[PDB]
RNA sequence: GUGGGAGAGGGUGGUGGAAUUCCCGGAGUAGCGGUGAAAUGCGCAGAUACCGGGAGGAACGCCGAUGGCGAAGGCAGCCACCUGGUCCACCCGUGACGCUGAGGCGCGAAAGCGUGGGGAGCAAACCGGAUUAGAUACCCGGGUAGUCCACGCCCUAAACGAUGCGCGCUAGGUCUCUGGGUCUCCUGGGGGCCGAAGCUAACGCGUUAAGCGCGCCGCCUGGGGAGUACGGCCGCAAGG
């Protein structure tokens, strides 16, 4: 018990692999999830279920902190972006508004070979 | 079937009770086109049902296959040089389908040795929820959510 | 179709050169920071060449942003 | 000559924000990353994802086009300075002063060479990981030269429109950048597509000619052997 209301909800998605962590007001990260934390190790992380998960078991450990209001934060195209936010509008968690901001460069470390 | 859907046969109701539901089946027993054995097969095993038990045979029957038909099922598939079972929502025909194919399956694996009697309890341990048939049931199903880590292609 | 309402039908007589009039480029701006395009602008070959210019400009002097987050999603 | 115009044309100095890596702090756990799968690797000296702070190099989203500029190679963040080309209008001034152009001189992508600086990202070679009958590869994780900067050299190329320069002449339609006009249309320069006559082995070309013609340079003359051999010239070398 820490007492914690209303935080923030990062959802980091990758083609490889997609994660959650939820930090506070301020930016502090109070607990987060992956999806090779949860059970699966490879191919099975990129799955739109193992985002769900992912998505889910991350809210339960913020309930434990009184977690009630979060802001939702999406960083990429990964492949079930979606569903781990359709996540949280489940849990339990009242969303206030997602965000995109999914880091663009304006041209500058000259990608390696698969662009 | 390539250039239509194919248009299911219209089998005729049964000649005691009248639901065609009676008739599929029958049909799923005969072996050898031996229907008037198969017929009489079902007769005797719904008289089981009367002295065993307090009710009429017919709703009996339909409990059963009520309680059978899967309502999720895997279907294969090559997505990316691999199999990938994909969970998906069953149609009423094939579940009617299924049902009675399982009935009988499940039905002949039984203890016992007359074939009237064999079906006679398969119907009955149907509707309480277990036996066989229901298990083969259970077991499909216990597949379908089991890798809904897939339901996200086709449907 | 893209068949809403461009910036320019719906807008006054402006000058393309007053890189300091921020009540009016915002119009020009996507809901992210980027800028429009001429399909959207209303614009010329001629103007949007300028307006390309003055909006780089204001960006320089902290007035008009050179990226937004988004809304839904 | 005078008055307009457009442009990533070049040079120098400067300066803006995104992202990346690294460093520090904050908070926080058990994984992260990567693949068709996987492993190599990185994490309890606490990685990943998240916030804040700092350093540094490279490059410059969107606008951006089937667009513009340039002799070509090639050129795009913003600003200022220095500078080349060019187009239009007026028809003012000179009075044929013109075209071409062996050798020459200058420019010349990428890589590569010297000395010095710099080094974030990427990445020959090289080190491992997997794949395979095998893999000195295609895939994954690292990684030195190099790639960025200065001065100097190298000078090649699918350096391509694979189409030398310059002038005149020969239906149009349409889209577009740009200038003048009496501007629902005329008129100049440029970029595209379709297409008359004509040409063409055909494909195609077609007032951006591969058409009808004149000048001048360059080059070809069966394939392979060879862009080799010899010789000379060049270069630090690689080589040309």
């Amino acid at each position: 018990k820490r007492q914690v209301a209303s935080g923030r909800a990062y959802i980091h998605a990758s083609y490889n692999n997609t994660i959650v962590t939820i930090t506070d007001p301020d930016g502090n990260p109070i607990t987060w999830s992956s999806g090779g934390v949860i059970g699966y190790k490879g191919s099975r992380k990129g799955t739109p279920y193992a985002a769900q998960l992912a998505a889910l078991d991350a809210a339960k450990k913020a309930m434990a902190y009184g977690m009630q209001s979060v802001d939702v934060i999406v960083r990429g195209t990964g492949a079930g972006r979606e569903q781990a936010i359709r996540a949280l509008q489940a849990s339990g968690l009242q969303v206030k508004s997602i965000v995109d901001d999914t880091p663009v460069p304006h041209n500058g470390c000259r990608p390696k070979k698969k662009f | 079937a390539r250039r239509r859907r194919a248009e299911v046969r219209q089998l005729q109701p049964d000649l005691v009770y009248g639901d065609v539901l009676v008739t599929a089946f029958i049909n799923k027993i005969m072996r050898d086109g031996k229907k008037n054995l198969a017929a009489r097969i079902f007769y005797d095993a719904c008289k089981i049902i009367q002295e065993k038990t307090g009710q009429e045979p017919l709703k009996v029957f339909k409990q059963a296959v009520e309680n059978v038909k899967p309502r999720m099922e895997v279907r294969s598939r090559r997505v990316g040089g691999a199999n990938y079972q994909v969970p998906m929502e069953v149609s009423p025909r094939r579940q009617q389908s299924l049902a009675l194919r399982w009935l009988v399956q499940a039905a002949n694996q039984r203890p016992e040795r007359r074939a009237a009697v064999r079906i006679a309890h398969e119907l009955m341990d149907a509707a309480e929820g277990k036996g066989g048939a229901v298990k083969k049931k259970e077991d499909v199903e216990r597949m379908a959510e089991a890798n809904r880590a897939y339901a996200h292609y086709r449907w | 179709p893209s068949r809403k309402a461009k910036v320019k039908a719906t807008l006054g007589e402006f000058d393309l050169r007053d890189y300091r009039n921020v009540e009016v480029l915002k119009r020009f701006l996507s809901e992210t920071g980027k800028i429009l395009p001429r399909r959207r602008t209303g614009l010329s070959g001629k103007e949007q060449r300028i307006l390309a210019k003055t909006i780089k400009r204001a960006r320089i002097l902290g007035l008009l942003p050179f990226t937004e987050k988004l809304v839904r999603k």
